[PDB]
């Protein structure tokens, strides 16, 4: 049914037209610490806690 | 060595991201003090880790 088909007569027919799209991405922050006192590395019971 | 009791203890620390990180140093990611503060522990959902 829907075959471009052209006769003698060429004309305005079978017109076609295309599309572009798009496609995004974004960009997100992340992170976390700890807190340690120096009492807690100064007398505690290893010496390479850090 | 020689000197020291019959018994010798090993220490074994336990990741950041484990089950066994039962710990209270914890803040979630808007500033509100959470119960656990192992990030999630294992956990292998989807729903927990987002």
């Amino acid at each position: 049914s829907k075959l471009p088909l052209l006769t003698e007569n060429g004309g305005r027919v079978n017109r076609v037209g295309f599309t572009r799209l798009s496609r995004e991405g974004s960009i997100h922050k992340f992170g976390f610490f700890y807190e340690f006192t120096q009492e807690s590395l100064d007398f505690d019971s290893d010496d390479q806690l850090k | 060595p020689k000197n020291m009791g019959k018994t010798i203890k090993v220490y074994e620390y336990v990741p950041l991201l484990d089950d066994r990180n039962i710990n209270d140093q914890g803040i979630d990611a808007n500033g509100a003090h959470i119960v656990n503060g192992n990030l999630y522990g294992s956990s292998k959902d989807i729903g927990t880790i987002t």
